[PDB]
Parts: C-alpha cells; sequence; structure tokens
C-alpha cells in the first residue's frame, strides 16, 4: 500500500558540501520523519525524531524542513566522523514505521 | 544509559525452531513497546515484528503466520520463537524499544545462519 | 450445449372448456356412501383453459406459475416427456428436471443452467442443461407409463409439497368424469413460480408429431363428493434534534470522548440514512433493514473526532493502540458506528493541537469507561514527579493536519450508536 | 379385551441413525440437508441415555410415546444456531432468524433436539465454516430451501456487486469464541417432524408378533390407534393404495393389515 524510495543512491562530497538526500514518499506524512545512521559493524545512533526538533545528546549538525511530502536534511558542515547511511521512517496511524534504501556517502 | 543484549544465535537448519533472547537493562518489558529490526548485508532495514505492551503482538501480511511472542516478566527478557524458516530469512537481527512513531534503544545482535 | 431454432412460429392462443375436469381425492382417506366437504385448492367448473397444439410447430412457451396447475394432453407415441418448474431457470436457482427416458424415471434437481430452447430428440440427445456443481437430492423412480392415449396430472406446491398425480384410461376435450389417485408425494421445498413444458422432436428433421395439452389454473371452492358401496366417485359438484450532534462545528477530545444522553423521541432513521456525505454504514447484530422495526430500551450517542483507521478498526476482531489503550468495543456489542469525511473545515493553515489522545497504558481499558490523562508515566525503576526525563514522560501527542494527505489518512466525523436490552421499559420505540 | 390381534409391520436391520447424531461435521442453517429413514428399528429411547437434551420440549407429542405410535415420515434436517436463539425456534415467533432464514408453521408437529457444543467447534481461530442469511425482499415458507448468493438491492441504484454504502452482502459469517459467552455459545439442532396422520406404515418399533383371533370381542391397536371391537371379514373391495375407511360418524370400521392383508372389520 506505501512504499519510501530515495532518489540518491550513493552521493561523494567533501567536507564544505551539502549532500542533499531526500526520501520520496507517495502520500502526505505530517512532521514524522526520523532519520538514522547505520555504520557498517557498528550499532545505530539517534540524529531527528518528528523532522522538526533534535534529540538531546546529537551534535546540532542534521536537520530537516518539509510539511508534507518535501523533506530535505541540511547539514552545515560534514564532518568525517559521521560517515553512514539514511533511512526515512514513516508511520500511519498504527506504529507501522516504514524504511527505504540507504544512501552512502564516501571521500 | 541504556544498554540491550541479545543471546540464541548459532547454526539453525532451514524449517527448524529457533529462540531469541532479548534481556532489557533498566527498563520494564511490560509497560513499553518492543521492537525487532533487520538489517541484511546490502540491504536496509524494515518491519519484522512489534509487541504491544499488554498481551497482543502486530505482525505484518508475510510474518502473520508462524510467529509466537511469549514475553516473560519474571527475569525482563523478552522472548521470539519461530518455527519455520526459508534460504532468504538470514541476516542480524536487532531488539529495540522506542516511543510512538520513532524508536529510540538499540543494542547488538545475534547472527543466524541456514543451509 | 444448446442448439437454436428460428422456424417458429407465431399463433394466438386458442381456449377449451373445462366441464368436468379438475378433480381429485382431498386425502389418502377412503370414505363410502357418505358426502364430506373439504377447503383445497381444486379446479372451478366451467373455467378457461388454454389450448395447445403441437404438430412445423413447436410452441413451447413460458408461462407464470402463480398456483396449481391442471395439466391435461392427449398423447400418442410419447411426445411429451415432462416439465421445467423453476424460478428464473439458472444456475442462481434450484429448478426441477423430469426426463423419463427408455429405461426408467429419475428425478433431478440442481443447478441446471436452462438455455433459451430446451428439448429433447431412438433417443440418444439431451440437451436440457449444463453442468452442476453444488447440488444433492436425487431420486429414481418407476416408470409412470387416431390417438387413444389420455393423461391428466395435477400439480400443487403448498407446505414444501410437490404431490403428482397420475391417471391412466383410454378414450377436443371429451366430456366425462374419471378418477384421480394420488401416486407419489416428494417434499422438495422449493420456490416455484414459473413453469414450462418439453417437447421430444424426431430427426427424418426434428419433427413433432399430431400432440396437444391443456394448462390450466386451479382456484379455493368447495366442492362436493358423491360415493357408493363399490368404493368409488360417481359425480362432483416528538423528534430528537439529530442536526445538534450531526452538524457541530467543535467536538470533544479522543481521549475525552464527550457523554451525551437523549431519549423520548422516535427513531427517525431514514433522515440520516439518504444523506450524502457518509458513506460508511457497517453494522453488526441487527440489520438496518429491521432497525426501523423492533424497539431498543437504551440508546447511547458518542462524539469524537478520529481517522477512518480506527473506524475499520472499531471490530472486536482487531486490536491497536487507541483500541486497547484509549476505547475498546465490548464483545457482545450490537450497535452502529457511522462516520464520514469532513476535509471542508478543521484545517487552517498552521497544524491544530486540540485533540489529543492517549498512549500508553499498564493494562487493557473497560469499555465505557471515563478516564482521565494528567498524570505522569513511570517505566523504569525510578518514577519521576512530573520530570521529562529519558525514562519518565507525557504519554500524550500533538496532531498534525494538511490538506494533502493520503486517501485514508484524514480525520472523520465518528458518531456511535450502541443499542442495550434490558427489563425497564423503552423511553424511545419510534 | 385380553390382548391384541395383529402384530406391527414387519422389522429389518437397524437404521444408521449413529451417521445423523454424533456428527462432526454440521451443515449450514440455510444449507440444510435432507434424508429418508424407513424400514429399520425405531430407537428413540436410547437417546436419554446418550447425551442430555436440556432442551427436549414438545408440543403435541408425549415425550415418551413414541414407541407405540410409529410415525411412517421423517425428517432429519442439521441446523446450526447460538445459544441466545434456541428459543427462537417456537412457532409464532417473530425476529430475524425467524423471518429470514427458517419459521415453524403453527400446524407442525413434533419437536427438535438440541444440545451443548463446549467440547468441539471451538479452537483459537474463529470458525468461519458457517454463513447465514440476514436481507429479503419476502418472507420464508415453512420447510422451504433458500440458497441465495445474489447481492442485496438497498434503493433505486442497482449494484453489480458489494459496494461501500449502496448494497450490503447478503451473507455473514460466525464468531465463535472459546471465551464469547454461554449465551452465544453454537448449538447443533436435529429437527424430527411428525405427521400425526394415518398412514400406511413403513416403519415402526420392534414389538412382538401375535397370532390372528377371528370373532372375538378384544381390544386392538391398528397403527397407534386403540379400540374394542369384534372382527369379521366382508365383500367390501379395497384399493391397492387405500388402507382404511370411515363412516358418517368419522369412526375407523376398516384397516389394512401388513403381509396378511386382509379386511378386519372394526365393528
Ligand atoms: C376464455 O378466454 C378467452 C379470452 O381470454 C375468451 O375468448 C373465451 O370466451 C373464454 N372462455 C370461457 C369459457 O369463458
Ligand atoms: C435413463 O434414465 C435412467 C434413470 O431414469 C438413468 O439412470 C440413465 O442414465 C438414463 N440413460 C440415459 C441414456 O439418459
Ligand atoms: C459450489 O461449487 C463450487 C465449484 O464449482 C465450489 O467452489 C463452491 O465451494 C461450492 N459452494 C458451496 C456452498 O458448496
Ligand atoms: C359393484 O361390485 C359388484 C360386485 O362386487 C358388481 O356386480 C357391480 O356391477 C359393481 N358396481 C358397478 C357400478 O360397477
Ligand atoms: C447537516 O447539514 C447538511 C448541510 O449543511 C444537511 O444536508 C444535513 O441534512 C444536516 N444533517 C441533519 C441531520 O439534518
Ligand atoms: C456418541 O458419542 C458419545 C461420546 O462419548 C458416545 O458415548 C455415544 O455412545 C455415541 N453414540 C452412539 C450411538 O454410539
Ligand atoms: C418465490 O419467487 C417469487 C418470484 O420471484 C417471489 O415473489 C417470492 O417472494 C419467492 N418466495 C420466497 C419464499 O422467496
Amino acid at each position: 500500500d506505501i512504499q519510501m524510495t530515495q532518489s540518491p543512491s550513493s552521493v561523494s562530497a567533501s567536507v564544505g558540501d551539502r549532500v542533499t538526500i531526500t526520501c520520496r514518499a507517495s502520500q502526505g506524512i505530517g512532521s514524522w520523519l526520523a532519520w538514522y545512521q547505520q555504520k557498517p559493524g557498528k550499532a545505530p545512533q539517534l540524529l531527528i525524531y518528528a523532522a522538526s526538533t533534535l534529540q538531546s545528546g546529537v551534535p546540532p549538525r542534521f536537520s530537516g524542513s518539509g510539511s508534507g511530502t518535501d523533506f530535505t536534511l541540511t547539514i552545515t558542515s560534514l564532518q568525517p566522523e559521521d560517515f553512514a547511511s539514511y533511512y526515512c521512517q514513516q508511520a500511519n496511524s498504527v506504529l507501522a514505521l516504514t524504511f527505504g534504501g540507504g544512501t552512502k556517502v564516501e571521500i | 544509559e541504556v544498554q540491550l543484549v541479545e543471546s540464541g544465535g548459532g547454526l539453525i537448519q532451514p524449517g527448524g525452531s529457533l529462540r531469541l533472547s532479548c534481556a532489557a537493562s533498566g527498563l520494564t518489558v511490560s509497560s513499553n513497546y518492543m521492537h525487532w529490526v533487520r538489517q541484511a548485508p546490502g540491504k536496509g532495514l524494515e518491519w519484522v515484528s512489534v509487541l504491544y505492551a499488554g498481551g497482543s503482538a502486530f505482525y505484518a501480511d508475510s510474518v502473520k503466520g508462524r510467529f509466537t511472542i511469549s514475553r516473560n516478566n519474571s527475569k525482563n527478557t523478552l522472548y521470539l520463537q519461530m518455527n519455520s524458516l526459508r534460504a532468504e530469512d538470514t541476516a542480524i537481527y536487532y531488539c529495540a524499544r522506542g516511543l510512538g512513531d520513532y524508536l529510540d534503544s538499540w543494542g547488538q545482535g545475534t547472527l543466524v545462519t541456514v543451509s | 450445449q444448446c442448439v437454436n431454432l428460428t422456424t417458429r412460429t407465431q399463433l394466438p392462443p386458442a381456449y377449451t372448456n373445462s366441464f368436468t375436469r379438475g378433480v381429485y381425492y382431498p386425502d389418502k382417506v377412503f370414505r363410502s356412501s357418505v358426502l364430506h366437504s373439504t377447503q383445497d385448492l381444486f379446479l372451478p367448473f366451467f373455467s378457461n383453459v388454454t389450448w395447445f397444439h403441437v404438430i412445423k410447430r413447436f410452441d413451447n412457451p413460458v408461462l407464470p406459475f402463480n398456483d396449481g396447475v391442471y395439466f391435461a394432453s392427449i398423447e400418442k407415441s410419447n411426445i411429451i416427456r415432462g416439465w421445467i418448474f423453476g424460478t428464473t431457470l439458472d444456475s442462481k436457482t434450484q429448478s426441477l428436471l423430469i426426463v423419463n427416458n427408455a429405461t426408467n424415471v429419475v428425478i433431478k434437481v440442481c443447478e441446471f443452467q436452462f438455455c433459451n430452447d430446451p428439448f429433447l430428440d431412438m433417443e440418444s440427445e439431451f440437451r436440457v442443461y449444463s453442468s452442476a456443481n453444488n447440488c444433492t437430492f436425487e431420486y429414481v423412480s418407476q416408470p409412470f407409463l387416431n390417438f387413444k392415449n389420455l393423461r391428466e396430472f395435477v400439480f400443487k406446491n403448498i407446505d414444501g409439497y410437490f404431490k403428482i398425480y397420475s391417471k391412466h384410461t383410454p378414450i377436443d376435450l371429451p366430456q366425462g368424469f374419471s378418477a384421480l389417485e394420488p401416486l407419489v408425494d416428494l417434499p422438495i421445498g422449493i420456490n416455484i413460480t414459473r413453469f414450462q413444458t418439453l417437447l421430444a422432436l424426431h430427426r427424418s428433421g426434428w419433427t413433432a408429431g399430431a400432440a396437444a395439452y391443456y394448462v390450466g389454473y386451479l382456484q379455493p371452492r368447495t366442492f362436493l363428493l358423491k360415493y357408493n358401496e363399490n368404493g368409488t366417485i360417481t359425480d362432483a359438484v416528538n423528534l430528537c434534534p439529530f442536526d445538534e450532534v450531526f452538524n457541530a462545528t467543535r467536538f470533544a477530545s479522543v481521549y475525552a470522548w464527550n457523554r451525551k444522553r437523549i431519549s423520548n423521541c422516535v427513531a427517525d432513521y431514514s433522515v440520516l440514512y439518504n444523506l450524502a456525505p457518509f458513506f460508511t454504514f457497517k453494522c453488526y447484530g441487527v440489520s438496518p433493514t429491521k432497525l426501523n422495526d423492533l424497539c431498543f430500551t437504551n440508546v447511547y450517542a458518542d462524539s469524537f473526532v478520529i481517522r477512518g483507521d480506527e473506524v475499520r478498526q472499531i471490530a472486536p476482531g482487531q486490536t491497536g493502540n487507541i483500541a486497547d489503550y484509549n476505547y475498546k468495543l465490548p464483545d457482545d456489542f450490537t450497535g452502529c458506528v457511522i462516520a464520514w469525511n469532513s476535509n471542508k473545515l478543521d484545517s487552517k493553515v498552521s497544524g491544530n493541537y486540540n485533540y489529543l489522545y492517549r498512549l500508553f497504558r499498564k493494562s487493557n481499558l473497560k469499555p465505557f469507561e471515563r478516564d482521565i490523562s494528567t498524570e505522569i508515566y513511570q517505566a523504569g525503576n525510578k518514577p519521576c514527579n512530573g520530570v521529562a526525563g529519558f525514562n519518565c514522560y507525557f504519554p500524550l501527542r500533538s496532531y498534525s493536519f494538511r490538506p494533502t494527505y493520503g486517501v485514508g489518512h484524514q480525520p472523520y466525523r465518528v458518531v456511535v450508536l450502541s443499542f442495550e436490552l434490558l427489563h425497564a421499559p423503552a423511553t424511545v420505540c419510534g | 379385551p385380553t390382548e391384541s390381534i395383529v402384530r406391527f409391520p414387519n422389522i429389518t436391520n437397524l437404521c444408521p441413525f449413529d451417521e445423523v447424531f454424533n456428527a462432526t461435521r454440521f451443515a449450514s442453517v440455510y444449507a440444510w440437508n435432507r434424508k429418508r429413514i424407513s424400514n429399520c428399528v425405531a430407537d428413540y429411547s436410547v437417546l436419554y441415555n446418550l447425551a442430555p437434551f436440556f432442551t427436549f420440549k414438545c408440543y403435541g407429542v408425549s415425550p415418551t410415546k413414541l414407541n407405540d405410535l410409529c410415525f411412517t415420515n421423517v425428517y432429519a434436517d442439521s441446523f446450526v444456531i447460538r445459544g441466545d436463539e434456541v428459543r427462537q425456534i417456537a412457532p409464532g415467533q417473530t425476529g430475524n432468524i425467524a423471518d429470514y432464514n427458517y419459521k415453524l408453521p403453527d400446524d407442525f408437529t413434533g419437536c427438535v433436539i438440541a444440545w451443548n457444543s463446549n467440547k468441539l467447534d471451538s479452537k483459537v481461530s474463529g470458525n468461519y465454516n458457517y454463513l447465514y442469511r440476514l436481507f429479503r425482499k419476502s418472507n420464508l415458507k415453512p420447510f422451504e430451501r433458500d440458497i441465495s448468493t445474489e447481492i442485496y438491492q438497498a434503493g433505486n441504484k442497482p449494484c453489480n456487486g458489494v459496494a461501500g454504502f449502496n448494497c450490503y452482502f447478503p451473507l455473514r459469517s460466525y464468531s465463535f469464541r472459546p471465551t464469547y459467552g454461554v449465551g452465544h455459545q453454537p448449538y447443533r439442532v436435529v429437527v424430527l417432524s411428525f405427521e400425526l396422520l394415518h398412514a400406511p406404515a413403513t416403519v415402526c418399533g420392534p414389538k412382538k408378533s401375535t397370532n390372528l383371533v377371528k370373532n372375538k370381542c378384544v381390544n386392538f391397536n391398528f397403527n397407534g390407534l386403540k379400540g374394542t371391537g369384534v372382527l369379521t371379514e366382508s365383500n367390501k373391495k379395497f384399493l391397492p393404495f387405500q388402507q382404511f375407511g370411515r363412516d358418517i360418524a368419522d369412526t375407523t370400521d376398516a384397516v389394512r393389515d401388513p403381509q396378511t392383508l386382509e379386511i378386519l372389520d372394526i365393528t
């Protein structure tokens, strides 16, 4: 019924650049988006929740802005420490979260 | 200040019975939702299983059957049990905890292979 | 497998008198030298029957079976074979099939798919039905069989009984009197409202001989029967203002659903039965058609706003977060739930935070119970005194509304009507 | 009035009556089956030693007089219904069940048998093996089959199939949970309808043969009909279909006994 997809697949950029990674949704989700990181061989970590707020302990680098469909993550400076994957989480009334593909950032 | 431990990995034949353990540290599993997630090599996360805080469990269309979850409050350890598995079902498994519409707690995993 | 015929000739039907036809034994009892009166479906004297002649001529029309039929047919060389009784004559209904071949007589009822023109054709061709899949009742009976032969048949369908009447005797319709003894009683228990006959065609091709049969109607009339010593028959003679709860601008909270009690009026369900915007009419226990007939002693109304997901999840066979920690339906529910889209309103420029619902609870919630979610929630070993900690927080959450959601991801105006049974007198019955 | 004269019609091998009872797969309430049972032993007395009835109310027939009446026509039916609607089987009762699926006529003779089903017909999942009818434009004739698959019409707008609001499915399933409730527990109902008509008996109970005695004023029992009188042959001839006769005063004066097949005038 619902499926998540991501147009970018592998974007390479320097520290002073914008990755411009977004997640495409067929229907509109209102401020219920979260972005995670997948480190190869390491446990995942939290970045944001509900696409408007910031989780405690997360450095102020990952942000987001979007009402229902167009969500784009903005990074002021691309640190070398957080080089992992990106995933978009959207849910209906029940807690049925949906995940799409992963985007890899390389030097 | 939250951590999770998992046990039960090993060698399991296809179409067999395997039991998984997830002991929460510092949290009581009877007052919050349990979450399961998979990370396949070269793939991403997707729904596995979520246990409610009460006596009910939610499954997807493909995993509607063959699954039976009976948590134990004596040791605060989550239990996952299945009776049949396929060749495409092997990856790393994580038990997780979180609030509504987003999950926070994570941990390590146990790897199982079939042939 | 059927073959259409295009050589049929159209002629107006003819009529024949029915002086002394349509008399049978009222019951299996026997009486002698005594006059007895019965109230049963007979054929009144000096009635009107329709003259059908077969000779090419292949008049096989279809007539409705309003009441019992009297079948009189002068017969030679075994022209007619049987009759078809059925409502619509298709696989959607059960229809009879009577055929008497060269060996025996079989009575089979199934979902026979009769073609436009069913007939029969030594005889080795039977084009009557295509196939059947779900039928059980099958019966096999003994063979019942210048012109010199006449047959009389009377078929009645009362109390789910199919009684056939047969009489064989040697000989326009001749004038005379004869008996008609019952032969076979069969409890088919099926609805019959139309009938048609069967004609057999002999190849040379498809030739029909000189045969004729009569179709008559039966009417209730008392008759007198006279017997003798030999044991034979000789001769016979204040409305509720529902617009307030169905057109209110604002509703209550999801968790704090409003409780209302309105009574002392009549139930005019046809007012909201013909409304345009609503499309959900799910009901359990009591059918909506009967709902305007029976009397209910309790009427309850609920006022809350929620999307169609909870409208579909209100059934007790499925659970959910709201269905387990906020509001659940009792297993013995007999009411109905009505919801409709309200996308024209309740959508401002910014999000709306006026509706909240519960998320976490220790156990299940008893139905139709009022609960206030204002205390802090604890999950770890150490509780908090209202502190928004890592494990301790407020279960309540806000709502986000935009005009660009999916097909079913929109809030709906939901009203719940519940019916209860009690020994108290009903305050609303109309 | 010392002893009888003739015996009841000859008995044969006992019918497989254990097939209709103790069943594992019961038919639907609307798709009930019919079968013919004849020419065998009437053994309804063992049903008391079988599982208890608790719904053995009958109208017009005694519960323990079935041995001596020997009804000639049987009608075995398989019904499924909940425990709340077991009291709706009585005739002259309205309701959706008693007007859309099956109803009892006023002149009905006999009674039905129902019993609890707590041990079987229940599992962890819902039992969706039985369906009923809820919507029709007309009522029911007594003892009339009703197999419907066409969609119901609700309004002037035609419906090709299922609709959200315009039309509804006429068939609905059953929800039989183990903890649903005792009042909603499904009950298996079997129908045993009689005729109470003087007919040539083809099935009867196991009785004792009696030698024929004539010209004696002793009592007799002809197919459950009692009386006193003398037996004497006459010159009247009866049709093979006809069995007995009646006079002007509606008093039986003749009977057709099995096997021997003589006149045996009552008085
Ligand atoms: C029978 O009906 C036809 C027309 O339907 C009429 O012409 C004829 O006179 C009628 N016969 C009798 C005996 O009433
Ligand atoms: C003839 O009828 C008997 C029973 O009436 C049936 O068993 C048999 O199959 C029929 N034969 C043909 C050729 O239709
Ligand atoms: C009717 O027959 C079809 C086979 O053509 C079968 O699939 C279906 O289940 C049957 N229906 C009933 C009620 O037996
Ligand atoms: C009645 O039967 C007797 C012999 O039993 C016979 O002589 C007489 O002709 C019969 N009556 C008629 C009207 O045939
Ligand atoms: C509610 O209002 C609409 C139009 O505003 C009207 O068509 C409808 O009949 C009203 N509801 C009732 C119950 O009168
Ligand atoms: C029916 O089943 C019960 C189960 O215990 C059994 O006792 C009884 O004998 C059975 N009925 C017959 C006629 O065998
Ligand atoms: C039998 O069919 C007729 C014609 O369609 C209909 O009017 C009548 O209501 C039906 N009877 C039953 C009991 O369904």
